[PDB]
């Protein structure tokens, strides 16, 4: 098992530094290049350059000169990719890989959200949407006025994962709102309970609501 | 196992990932490389143990299944040069050292049994000349691996610790011999162990006078290596030779590497001539410690004579060589300036010259491995005398001074 | 720098047929091109490497090739686990990324399911108040939504949010939610959600009262 | 002013159901009937029948009674054909057309076709064409292996209509080929640039090629 | 169900020239008739209603008469223009169609002019290769075109398209595409498009090398 | 304007178009056909007040400018019925209606003229005549338009409200005389043009004797009546202004004539139109017995029972040929429709005929009224000669159909 596994997602304001790592494990640390790409929301994949890690020496893309920083930690067999005096612009998902060479980026770390924003951190209201008649039924919950990303939410703790429609969180005034629906037949509910749990990790939060007939 | 991306010339791909891939396939190149050198003189300490366990054969006779392995190792070593970017250097590397396997077992049986043909053994003996070969296929291979300017020391290294092959038989062969098949079976788990080894661990990549001063050079260290203990036999049948023989190869190979560094320090072509000198000088004083049938003679200076012939035989396959690469590189120099380009390529483009060179001048300086040791048995079954080889062998070695000051110094 | 085109930029194609995506480097990239998938939210997937070697684990029905500036890529029976963004990558000097090819399967059409929702009380405490709409399950992507309060169209202050395609059975779900403050909710009485899709003339409307 | 404008292509496989439409407007929709004609691909127009706009009812011709029809919505002022359980004969471009009686169908749609087909739907590929003999030079652009039509190309898009031939695109083992070629004088290329452009609705490409020496 | 026939089916007529289409129907049909002209790819557009009465724009070189079961209809000064499939067309009794009349407008005879192309690159990466032959702007419409490929001559894989006669010029044009696979392509070495023409009895011929 | 596709029996057409352009060409039809009852009967009001602005005529001559758009009018009736098939419903309407601003206007200005001759007051009358031919060629047209089922309500409307002119012009003209007698003839002008406007573009062209007498006994007496009405009951009373009550006779005539069919298509048209003639003597004789309010009374009976007499014999006319048709079609051994169809035709052909006849009597009553008080010095000579021949009216009714 090769994985790379990725420091999770950032939120910082303009003119600020980020540092993200990448842990490499199921393989020899220093035997191949650890490549950098970066992702603007809605763009598509940038090459940022690559470290060397049999000796340390960056290289970067014409694009990539000035505000970052690769560097290594070899006993640590991770690396590290280090944003300074942030720009709105460096809003992206980081990813790092594997291999300049023979299998050029051959595995990826998961990726690294990097919001640069003025934006207030705030907790989410949670609302817990029930019905106002097929042989089944469909229970939302709304997740309104929070920031930044990631929320995440889950149907009974996991339990309830098909019949499930999470919808990307959309971003208005500075907050974003999202949604999900699931449905499942009426034998099912309300005979047993269905419940919305929401995480949002930014401002250390863990809302449940119960849905109620 | 195979490799997509190669790029030695470039010192981040070289530091990443090319030295500890050349460097893995150089390591595991050298004993397949050896190995491949004690099989082909297999006969050089065999033949002289053939009639001491009941073989009926002339001394000539004898001399032959000598000389022959150079005569298919000579021919082998164009078309072998040419198998490495078709099969690549793992397969290739596996299968020419595995079937090595076959004449290693085929004379362990043979020699056994009394009533075996001398025809039989004259197959054994050209299916050995195949390991001959396997020096101009190791060779590209790692010319393949290495950056044109760090291919001197990797290419010295595998042929350096490659001729040595010849020598370490030699001290072997007579050693595992309490009788004659251990001579001969002893290598077959070597030779698997590094087939095997070379199978999983390497990797797939995606001047006429030359030849004639190579051969001189070389074609004696190979040639006085097949028919030495053969030879100190037919004058002093007294002394157990085969426990003093593999000291002259030795000295031969490590000759050979002292041979360019001694060459670039003092000058390629002064090296060469000045070494045609003795190799001359040190063919007559030979005549000087022969017995006349029989037997008056002396073998302390007889033995170091011919110790100095193998020391002065390797000197001149290292000076050549600088020689050869020297040429090639003032060519390429002058090409280029006159195309108008960088010495960068100049230096690479000599590189691949000399390399693409070496499969046919070390093809024509394998032939001397089988002209020594046949001079050797028509003197004897001739004249009863081996005065009548080294005559020729004076000549020559004259011939190689004249042609060597006449064409350059 | 080694520049890279790719065509197309983004397509629509059938379950079991085969795409072809091309690559054109602005000069000589000796093979040196290898192939990615991306799936949303997931990291980078490598398909193909040097033209044409597919990576141990990555199916036969994905290939490449090419040579010099010019090289291809297909995937040859589309299966609804395809569903993502391509990209071709040089890596001959430095590394470029091609611009992506955004992969959708199509899929027999199908009528959103649809359901409303009013403001829950939880809500009404803070002085907002949202209507939430859910069409699930249909296709293809394009859905226009009508709110209407009191049979007046509302237009001002709804939020819309659709998913990337399921990767099981090809289809969408859009979120329609609209927002008003408490008095607005308070003064009117039906709430009318109106999906409007290809599958039929006559939109489906979904609405609640008050009581 | 007058002027009835129909829906786009469709394709539908064997079985399906299809429903085209006919956007009237510029006259008072009540007071003319609308006619529906079928032109198979090589054949003559057929008449399929009418619908009476005052009534709403209905009138087939004998060879469309079964699977079709015509139903009509006064107030977005359209009418619409509607086949049912299709079948490899309905391929067709579909004609609406205003008025059973005085002048009997005296402006027509556009025409809306639709192809029944198990075909897979596939994008083109483009294939510049550029010269291997006056003062004008000749390009060509080859557009193969795709289905369903329509495609649709243009130059410089549109720029360049002087000139241009566009050949009819001819199915061959389930892909259609099409090819287009453009003269223009030497003085012009490749001096400037002459660019074609490619459009594949049913599959949502849109592929430019640009027409290098 | 009453039947129209419409003669001529087809018919070429010199520009300035006079046209008579004639259609019979099985019945009195007691002077209802329309004509209507189809040019290809737009859509219908109808010149006479009531037999004689043009629609109004419908210049006055076209008209019709008859009466009973026998109808005619004429256009008087052809121009390029001119050029569609006209249709007669009974509303007495439900409505029937004619068959058609496709009109084709002679012109001066006039000679392909022909291109040849070679396989693009882009294409030589999926392993097809296609030759393209562009004979342009001639007249009359037959026309035979031959592959040669080193001489020797090529009959599968060959591909045919003509376009409509042209509205300005009365002139055709068509193009024959050849496809052979890229090692087919890549073996031979002169490509050869002979174009055979009734305005000379020795064809047209192009052609390049790989080279 | 041009109507090449017209298929009225059709219902499907009439749904489509049908029903919208025949509706359409009706309610322009009728205004123009109430307009041209005005004109016609125009010196039943201005011939009573030629004398009040200094004009020398007999009372006999008087009566007979009353009497001669009826010639004319009569005269007229058969060639106007051929007018529409040949001209069209727009252009026929439109000429018809337009042509009327002629006589409109010319008695407008002679009138004012103290000194005109009786030779160019009678050149008018006979021109406002032409107006009486309208309601022949306007009927025809109607029944063009309509179904040979649904014509009934149609003819029933166009006539009805066209027969209202009469009854329009008695209350405008003797109102309209103040703000004087220019204005009974041009108030019209303005409205005849109007209308002539509004056929030219609002409409569409398409592509028994016994009988005769029995129309003429109702219609005839009517339109007599409406004529000389006025002019009689000012030389038997000159002490009332009959001007002002004159106009509620012909009011009660027409809308008589409306319930005449609704009535007799109830108790039978032979019965209705013997029961009437009935009437039509006893209220006759019971006028010798008044020579105001009881001659007014009677009087505004004898436009009563002119009135149910009219619509009464029409639909005896309508049921002689369906009864006619039904038998000829039953023979052939055709269907009941067929037969419907042609009989609509056929009292629809026989109108401009039936009609023409009638409309002779518009002259002789009223010259009749003036040859008896020119000779005698009394009504009671002519209207003698009535009673006779509403006697003689009920007798070929008895004889000829109970
Ligand atoms: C033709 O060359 C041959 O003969 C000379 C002596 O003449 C030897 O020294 C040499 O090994 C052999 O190859
Ligand atoms: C010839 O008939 C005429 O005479 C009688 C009176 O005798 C009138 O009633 C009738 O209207 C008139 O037309
Ligand atoms: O083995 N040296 O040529
Ligand atoms: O004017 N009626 O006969």
């Amino acid at each position: 098992q090769i994985q790379l596994v990725q420091s999770g997602p950032g939120l910082k304001k303009p003119g600020q530094t980020v540092k993200i790592s990448c842990k490499a494990s199921g393989y020899s640390f220093t035997d191949y290049g650890m490549n950098w790409v970066k992702q603007a929301p809605g763009k598509g994949l940038e090459w940022m350059g690559w470290i060397n890690t049999s000796n340390g020496y960056t290289t970067y893309g014409a694009a990539f000169k000035g505000r970052f920083s690769f560097s290594v930690d070899n006993s640590a067999s991770t690396a590290y990719l280090q944003l300074s005096n942030l720009k709105t612009a460096d809003t992206a998902v980081y990813f790092c890989a594997r291999s300049w060479y023979n299998r050029a980026m051959d595995y990826w770390g998961q990726g690294t959200s990097v919001t640069v924003s003025s934006a207030k951190t705030t907790a989410p209201s949670v609302y817990p949407l029930a019905p106002v008649t097929g042989s089944s039924v469909t229970l939302g919950c709304l997740v309104k006025g929070y920031f930044p990303e990631p929320v995440t939410l889950t149907w009974n703790s996991g339990s309830l994962s098909s019949g499930v429609h999470t919808f990307p969180a959309v971003l208005q005034s500075d907050l974003y709102t999202l949604s999900s629906s699931v449905t499942v037949t009426s034998s099912t509910w309300p005979s047993q309970s269905i419940t919305c749990n929401v995480a949002h990790p930014a401002s250390s939060t863990k809302v449940d609501k119960k849905i109620e007939p | 196992a195979v490799i997509t991306d190669w790029r030695p010339e470039d010192p981040a791909f070289w530091q990443q990932r090319g030295q500890r891939i050349a460097s893995r396939n150089l390591w595991i190149s050298v004993p397949c490389l050896l190995l491949a050198f004690c099989v082909w003189m297999l006969f050089s300490a065999v033949a002289v143990n053939l009639p001491k366990v009941g073989f009926n054969f002339t001394t000539d006779q004898l001399f032959m299944l000598t000389a022959l392995p150079s005569v298919s190792g000579a021919l082998l070593r164009v078309p072998y040069s040419f198998m490495v970017p078709i099969f690549g250097g793992r397969r290739w590397t596996a299968f020419s050292t595995g079937i090595l396997i076959i004449p290693c077992v085929w004379l362990g049986f043979a020699v056994q049994d009394t009533s075996t043909p001398y025809s039989v053994f004259i197959i054994i003996s050209l299916l050995c000349g195949f390991a001959g070969a396997n020096f101009a296929s190791s060779m590209a291979n790692i010319s393949f691996f290495f950056p044109k300017q760090k291919q001197g020391g990797a290419l010295g290294l595998n042929g350096g610790l490659g001729n040595m092959g010849v020598s370490v038989m030699q001290l072997v062969a007579p050693l595992v011999v309490s009788y004659l098949a251990n001579a001969s079976w002893i290598w077959v788990p070597f030779l698997a162990i590094f087939t095997i080894a070379a199978w999983f661990g390497m990797n797939d990549l995606a001047l006429w006078i030359m030849s004639l001063l190579y051969l001189a050079t070389f074609g004696s260290f190979i040639g006085f290596s097949a028919g030495f203990a053969m030879l100190s036999k037919t004058q002093f049948p007294d002394v157990q030779i085969l426990q003093y023989a593999f000291f002259g190869p030795f000295i031969g190979a490590l000759a050979r590497s002292a041979g360019g560094a001694l060459s670039d320090r003092l000058g390629g072509t002064r090296v060469t001539l000045v070494n045609f000198i003795l190799m001359a000088i040190f063919s007559g004083l030979l005549f000087l410690t022969l017995p006349t049938d029989g037997q008056g003679g002396s073998f302390m200076a007889f033995f170091a004579v011919f110790l100095a012939l193998f020391l002065t035989a390797g000197l001149g396959s290292g000076s050549t060589f600088q020689m050869i690469s020297v040429i090639f590189r003032k060519l390429t120099m002058d090409r280029v300036k006159a195309e108008g380009g960088s010495d960068e390529r100049a230096m690479r483009e000599a590189a691949t010259d000399t390399a693409a060179a070496l499969g046919f001048i070390s093809a024509i300086g394998a032939i001397g491995g089988f002209f020594i040791p046949k001079a050797f048995g028509s003197s004897l079954a001739l004249t009863g005398s081996p005065v009548g080889a080294m005559k020729v062998f004076l000549i020559f070695y004259i011939a190689c001074v004249v042609i060597t000051w006449a064409v350059y110094g | 720098d080694i520049l890279m085109t790719q065509s197309p930029s983004s397509l629509s194609v059938s379950v079991g047929s085969s795409v072809t995506i091309t690559c054109q480097a602005s000069q000589n990239i000796t093979n040196y091109i290898v192939w990615y998938q991306q799936k949303p939210g997931q990291a980078p997937k490598l398909l193909i490497y040097y033209t044409s070697t597919l990576e141990s684990g990555i199916p036969s029905r994905f290939s490449g090739s090419g040579s010099g500036r010019d090289y291809s890529f297909t995937i040859s029976n589309l299966q609804p686990e395809d569903v993502a963004t391509y990209y071709c990558l040089q890596y001959n000097s430095l590394l470029t990324f091609g611009g992506g090819t955004k992969l959708e399967i199509k899929r027999a059409d199908a009528a959103p399911t649809v359901s409303i929702f009013p403001p829950s009380s939880e809500q009404l405490t803070s002085g907002g108040a949202s209507v939430v709409c859910f069409l699930n399950n249909f296709y293809p992507k394009n859905i226009n939504v009508k709110w209407k309060i009191d049979g007046s169209e509302r237009q001002n202050g709804v939020l819309n949010s659709w998913t990337d395609q399921d990767s099981k059975d090809s289809t969408y779900s859009m979120s329609s939610t609209l927002t008003l403050t408490k008095d607005e909710y308070e003064r009117h009485n039906s709430y009318t959600c109106e999906a409007t899709h290809k599958t039929s003339t006559s939109p489906i409307v979904k609405s609640f009262n008050r009581n």
